[PDB]
């Protein structure tokens, strides 16, 4: 189903077509190739400057400027053959066409001809067919070469380090201008139509600006009608319109009134994209309004001086400085997020202290559960004498564990500095906090639950057992203040002492989900301690197996003589049971049992004919007797 | 701030001398593009004016070595004076020494070149304090937003306005008075009045129209009685209507986005506007139109307490604030009476508040519900309801009272409609949260699961071992009867003890009987038993395979643990003690017999065949034994199923050293 | 009825239902998307939705306590995995990852329990097809969950 | 509790205040004080 989404998926074929052959085409990305790019955007820009001045300006170009626009066509003339050598990165089918056939057609087919035609001198053409007028309006396809500077604003909008928003205002801003060089090249143009003997009757001949005439105008100075025209321009488009310069004639009538109708849609464009731009909020305003959202609630539920004064330094903590946007990364999934804190949090959990060498999977399981905390000096996190309800390692920053001894003798216990942990003396024990983790200079904590460092930690027990291993192999924490707690929970046996009691009360259960992970993970044991008991022991005939897989596992050791004389077939006999009995015995059950003749006897005297045919049905010779050697039939021959 | 002469930037006399120096810096950078266009070297009567005024920028300089700073990554401030020097140094020193030279003097001895008269442009570097007004303006919520977003954007339409105008009239001084002709206020005529000779004009004819130019192109009139005719001042208004118009789109995109970006009184005055419309349409009632005013305008007014706003803030400063908030109400509630501290504060947290008026429904009787409300204040009411609409008002649900509890914990609907009387303060608890902190905390789910059968003396449901909240609870105080016995079982008192006070049961029993007690007597530990006794424990506990822990204290050996167990109410009540007393006879350990029949079991019990103890020991000869099981047994007349007296069967023997003990009991007859 | 009914139609845990009972099933749908690699079910859990593949090549595997796995099974199109940890109120025994880009189709929990506990047929017919695919090793009895209730 | 809710609560009870005394004064909402509140408006 890639082929419906070519975009989402399957974006970049890189291998099979760099070099199929040819040697030629260029990828549109090489160091020299995007050196010329610029090149020709430099160029493209004065040559769409000049146009319009050669155009309005002038009646054929002098004999300076002569080698300037044979050059200037030269260098577009290269340009024209050096884009049939390069490559075709694509619109639907996402890979950059090496093919030159495909290089020459879609652009023979495109703008080839535009930018062909531009090439041709034509103030040499001009000047050669008679010097007609309207050879020369053909100047006017070289404002074709925009393309290249529309196409480096399409480069620019998708480059992600400035806004789009921004690249448009600059777009129109690029639109504003050079539409007012035009405007001015067009204006003075309008005034070169008319005859020097009606040049009263246009917008310049007609013209006194101070104790200055610009009479006689064809005789001034380039840069002196340039100005004056780009200044009619400049303040008509930004609608001042001083009127010190106005429309003369009815052509140019026609031009202004086309003009400000253009300014007009224009400029309120550009305001709508510079509103459209400021109500993207900035990050002041954004951090005002949680703020005064954040004001209110503390206004009315009442809160403290200090504790207002920590939930504004905590929210101008996220804004201003900081920028924790988990809010932001709340969308992408967990497997994703899990590879960003294993990206993120590895480096800074693998080297903390406490975790001297555990099992990949252990670090893992703590690096998906974490999260970034930030706090300001002066702060006090976990309080000497309370619960402990998060796990803390310091990433970055500096805090400081202090104790008190009876007046508030804050003296300093520790200074935790990066790669330290605390908090982690008391989920281990259940004890109390000991020290008072204030804050010194601005930290970066990465925080982990209790509930989870008890799931994650009774999971893994023997990276547990490391920890606790980890703890008590130290100065037994003198370093600190010698709280000892024993050592630590010692070793509490989860290797035999709990793991089989765990698996055989997953066999008691009967919860087979339980007993497979357990016992799939190695460690299947065959005595349980305080007592004889076996896996087999109990869920197999006691519990009767609940799951009927509890007997094809691994094949345990059956006959085995607990601590009270039960062998599995004697418990999957008692209970009656028939299916672990029809199951057992040919796996090889006994009926191993001491003084078995006198439990026959009193199997005889209470009266059971159901259990006692479960006993010699399953294996029983009733020959076997008791202290006075009396066979069962010797108690069933007496009442 | 061990130096005492380090200024804090905090500081009351301090931050008089801020907006003292903002006061000498909005003045002397508006002063400066007026001494550059409009003169050519300060009078005399400006030269006292122009030397203090570089004087209290001069001090100012020198005041800035001495105020600490905060620092960027450590948040302290920094009394040092070596790090705020080289801040100072490296940030706004140069641009502000430079710019208080006394450039006037400088330019008046050199000959009076005009290029030195351009180095007192660098005195716009005193806007920086304005730039540092408005951003510490910004960053302070006592003052409004109206009154600071475009307030700093007609600052910059003063500044640029007077700039230009004293650019402008620069521009007109820098053609000679021969060529005066050609300026913009050399040709200028208002009226019946003349610009001409414009430098013998007063310093405020020309000031005000100059700067009437540059405010009327600034809004975009641009009458054209002042315009341009030079070459010079076309390109400078050409600048200046290009940077004013995109500097008035600027104002109006401000303006208008603080416009849309309304408050949330607008919000929630089109959405009474289009309900009220929605009600006006559809012909409702009085008080319904009524409840839904009053019902929307409860949510608006109290939606603030949402925790979406603070789910930034970290934790331990959330379960602050939901400890000083919520914890005096959850604190005073009958169904949570005994919990430990830790659930209470895994409670608190995930609670959201909500109103309701007088007359709205919570809860309804057909629906298994999802959220244990708490109440807080209100007087809400428990209606039953039949089939024929009959209402009964079961409960009363006052202050610190809770409802629904019921329905989650045994997954039953829920049996009463509950009605809200008065206006009401619930608390909110969603289901999901609650059962997985019950299964995370079962020690506290099993005080809550016996407040919620008292209370009810279980109306119904009792067993209630139905839903999983009511059995995980099982399945964790299953396994950790199991943890305490394994630890009951070795030595490990400390560890039995520390999970004892860790809210356990000395009375859960394992998979097959095996109380704390059965282990702890058969292995022995005197002070492990001491533990269990005074803790409290059934001493008389049976098993799967009928035994006691005092049978397992005389089956292991322990004369310490069975005189232990005896000072209390041992009690064997052991089933077929008569064959187990014959078939211990048969094996014949005379120690495990002595202690038996110790502090224990009667010795006059019988097998399958009606017969005594002694009677199967005088069959072989075992007079060591014998004489301990005719030490507290009595009444040797007595026969066999076959009838034979132990007389008579100790007489085949072929042992005569026995018959010896045959004479005692001949006198208590 | 006319875009998911084809896909729904031919699941074998919906064999020989009631169209009925499809009709109800197709509406409460959610059309999802995954690119081949992230995961949507985890060790130990029960699931929170029931899921249909129509174009897709998840995986289902179960992961072990050292870092290991193992696919228990390959899920192709036209498969439903889900349901047998809904209707027996189990925890879901396999990590769900996907290796293509899969097209599920998701239904909550309540939703489904609800449809089967009106249509019971139905609820019937899925019981049967779950006790003969899944070959039920055991709970044949299944009493656990209360929709056989 | 409900002394924090006073603008948006009940609200009509204007009917006990209405005319407890002083005979002259006129409510807001009149109809007479309609006929002044445009007149001298355009005035
Ligand atoms: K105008």
């Amino acid at each position: 189903e890639t082929f419906r989404w070519l975009d989402s998926s399957e974006h970049r074929r890189i291998e099979t077509d760099g070099h199929n052959d040819y040697k030629y085409i260029i990828h549109p990305k090489n160091r020299w190739y995007k050196a010329w790019e610029m090149f020709i955007l430099v160029w493209a820009i004065y040559s769409s400057l000049f146009t319009p001045m050669e155009f309005g300006f002038f009646r054929g170009l002098p004999e300076r400027l002569f080698v300037l626009d044979i050059v200037g066509q030269i260098a577009f003339l290269v340009d024209i053959v050096l884009q049939f050598f390069v490559a075709y990165r694509d619109t639907q089918t996402y890979r950059t066409v090496y093919k030159p056939t495909r290089i020459a057609f879609r652009y023979l087919k495109s703008h080839f001809l535009m930018d062909f035609i531009g090439c041709f001198p034509w103030d040499l053409i001009y000047k050669a067919s008679g010097k007609h007028e309207l050879v020369r309006y053909l100047l006017w396809i070289r404002l074709f070469r925009v393309r290249k500077v529309v196409e480096f604003f399409q480069r620019l909008e998708k480059d992600t380090r400035i806004n789009y928003l921004f690249t448009r205002i600059l777009k129109l801003l690029f639109v504003e201008v050079y539409c007012t060089h035009t405007a001015a090249c067009i204006f003075y143009y309008l005034a070169t139509t008319l005859p020097p003997e009606n040049e009263g009757y246009t917008w310049i001949g007609s013209l006194k600006l101070g104790d200055y005439s610009y009479e006689n105008f064809r005789e001034i100075d380039l840069w002196k009608r340039y100005t004056t025209a780009l200044y009619f321009a400049i303040v008509t488009m930004a609608t001042v319109g001083y009127g010190d310069i106005h429309a003369v004639n009815l052509r140019e009538m026609i031009f202004v009134m086309i003009y400000v109708s253009f300014d007009m849609v224009l400029g309120a464009y550009l305001i709508g994209n510079i509103t459209a731009l400021i109500v993207k909020g900035s990050n002041t305003e954004r951090f005002r309004d949680k703020m005064n959202d954040l004001i209110s609630f503390m206004n009315r539920k009442k809160l403290g001086r200090d504790l207002r004064s920590q939930i504004t330094g905590h929210v101008r903590l996220q804004y201003d400085s900081h920028y924790t946007d988990t809010v932001m990364l709340q969308d992408i999934p967990a497997s994703i997020r899990a590879k960003i804190a294993q990206l993120l949090y590895l480096p800074y959990i693998k080297k903390v202290p406490l975790f001297k060498g555990c099992s990949t999977e252990f670090i893992n399981q703590i690096v998906i559960r974490l999260h970034e905390e930030y706090f300001l000096p002066g702060e006090v996190i976990t309080e000497q004498g309370n619960v402990v309800d998060h796990l803390y390692f310091v990433c970055e920053g500096l805090l400081e564990a202090l104790v008190t001894k009876t007046d508030g003798s804050e003296e300093s216990v520790t200074l935790l500095g990066p790669h330290t942990s605390f908090g982690d003396i008391s989920i281990i024990c259940n004890i109390s906090q000991p020290f008072t983790v204030r804050v010194c200079e601005l930290c970066h904590l990465l925080r982990l639950d209790k509930q989870s460092f008890s799931n994650i930690l009774e999971i893994y027990f023997h990276d547990g057992r490391t920890i606790l291993n980890n703890i008590m192999e130290e100065k037994e924490s003198n370093d600190r203040i010698k709280k000892l707690e024993s050592d630590i929970v010692i070793h509490i046996g989860k290797q035999e002492a709990e793991l089989a009691l765990k698996v055989n009360s997953a066999a008691f259960q009967g919860d087979f989900y339980q007993l497979k992970s357990l016992i799939r993970s190695g460690a299947d044991p065959n005595k349980t301690d305080y007592d004889g008991r076996s896996p087999l022991h109990l869920a197999a005939c006691r519990g009767y197996e609940d799951i009927t897989l509890f007997l094809i596992q691994e094949g345990v050791d059956v006959n085995l003589k607990d601590k009270f004389g039960h062998t599995p077939l004697f418990e999957a006999v008692k209970a009656g049971q028939e299916g672990v009995i029809g199951l057992l015995v040919k796996e090889g059950a006994s009926f191993n049992l001491e003084d078995s003749g006198n439990f026959l006897c009193t199997t005889v005297a209470k009266g059971d004919s159901d259990f006692l045919k479960r006993l010699l049905s399953s294996g029983m010779n009733p020959n076997s007797e008791d202290y006075d050697h009396r066979t069962p039939l010797h108690v069933a021959a007496s009442e | 701030n061990d130096y005492k002469y380090i200024i804090h930037p905090k500081n009351r006399w301090y931050k008089a001398w801020e907006m003292f120096i903002l006061v000498w810096a909005i003045y002397s950078s508006l002063f400066t593009p007026m001494e550059f266009g409009f003169f050519r070297g300060l009078p005399e009567r400006l030269f006292v004016l122009d030397i203090v005024g570089q004087i209290a920028f001069l001090v100012d300089i020198v005041l800035q070595f001495f105020v600490a700073y905060r620092d960027t990554q450590t948040y302290r401030t920094v009394y040092k004076p070596t790090r705020i020097a080289f801040r100072y140094l490296k940030s706004h020193f140069l641009m502000d020494f430079i710019g208080c030279f006394p450039w006037d003097l400088i330019y008046k001895a050199s000959g009076k070149h005009e290029l030195v008269r351009y180095l007192l442009w660098i005195r716009l570097f005193r806007v920086r304090k304005v730039v540092e007004f408005f951003q510490r303006l910004e960053k302070d919520t006592r003052i409004n937003y109206l009154f600071t977003r475009i307030l700093k954007l007609l600052f910059v339409e003063v500044y640029c306005t007077h700039t230009a105008a004293c650019i402008f009239y620069y521009l007109a001084t820098t053609l000679p008075p021969e060529n005066e002709g050609y300026t913009w206020i050399g040709s200028l005529k208002l009226g019946d009045y003349s610009y001409e000779n414009f430098r013998e004009i007063d310093l405020w004819k020309r000031y005000t129209t100059a700067l009437y130019f540059a405010i009327v192109t600034m809004a975009t009139v641009g009458y054209g009685d002042i315009h341009a005719v030079n070459l010079r001042e076309m390109i400078f208004v050409m600048i200046y209507v290009s940077f004013d118009m995109v500097l008035g789109a600027y104002l109006i995109g401000n303006i208008t986005a603080l416009i849309v970006k309304g408050s949330n009184t607008e919000r929630f005055r089109d959405k009474m506007n289009d309900l009220i419309s929605f009600m006006n349409r559809k012909k409702l009632g009085r008080d319904l139109r009524s409840q839904i005013t009053g019902h929307v305008r409860l949510q608006y007014d109290s939606h603030y307490t949402d925790t979406v706003m603070l789910q930034d803030i970290p934790a331990s400063i959330r379960a602050k604030i939901a400890q000083l908030l919520y914890l005096p109400y959850i604190k005073k509630v009958p169904l949570f009476k005994g919990c430990s501290t830790e659930f209470i504060n895994q409670i608190v947290i995930r609670l959201h508040e909500e109103y309701f008026l007088p007359g709205e429904v919570i809860t309804e009787q057909g629906n298994v519900v999802d959220h244990l409300y708490f109440v807080c204040e209100g007087l809400l009411e428990a209606l039953v309801t039949k089939t024929d609409g009959s209402e009964e008002s079961v409960t009363l649900l006052g202050p610190h009272t809770s409802f629904g509890d019921i329905s989650i914990i045994c997954n039953i609907s829920q049996p009463f409609t509950v009605r809200v009387c008065e206006l009401c303060h619930l608390l909110r608890l969603d289901k999901q949260s609650f059962s997985n902190i019950l299964e995370i905390y079962f020690h506290d789910g099993r005080t809550i699961l016996n407040n919620i059968m008292e209370e009810k003396e279980s109306n119904d449901r009792i067993k209630k071992l139905e839903s999983d909240i009511v059995i995980h609870i099982g399945k964790q105080e299953a396994e950790l009867a199991l943890k305490v016995n394994s630890a009951a079982f070795q030595g490990d008192f400390y560890q039995l003890k520390s999970l004892i006070r860790s809210g356990a049961d000395p009375n859960k029993t394992d998979y097959d009987g095996r109380s704390p007690l059965h282990l702890a007597a058969c292995r022995g530990y005197e002070d492990i038993t001491l533990f269990l006794i005074q803790e409290g424990v059934d001493v008389n506990l049976k098993d799967k395979f009928g035994h006691t822990p005092l049978f397992e204290a005389v089956k292991a050996g322990q004369e310490g643990v069975i005189g232990l167990l005896v000072k209390e109410g041992a009690s064997f009540n052991l089933e077929d003690s008569g064959n187990f007393l014959c078939t211990t006879v048969a094996k014949g350990d005379s120690d495990f017999l002595k202690r038996l029949l110790s502090s224990g079991m009667n010795p006059n019990s019988e097998d399958y065949d009606h017969r005594t103890p002694l009677h199967v020991a005088a069959s072989e000869g075992l007079f060591l034994m014998a004489k301990m099981l005719v030490e507290a047994g009595a009444s040797v007349i007595s026969k066999d199923r076959w009838g034979n007296s132990p007389l008579d069967e100790a007489r085949l023997c072929g042992n005569k050293k026995l018959i010896k003990l045959l004479e005692d009991v001949k006198n208590a007859q």
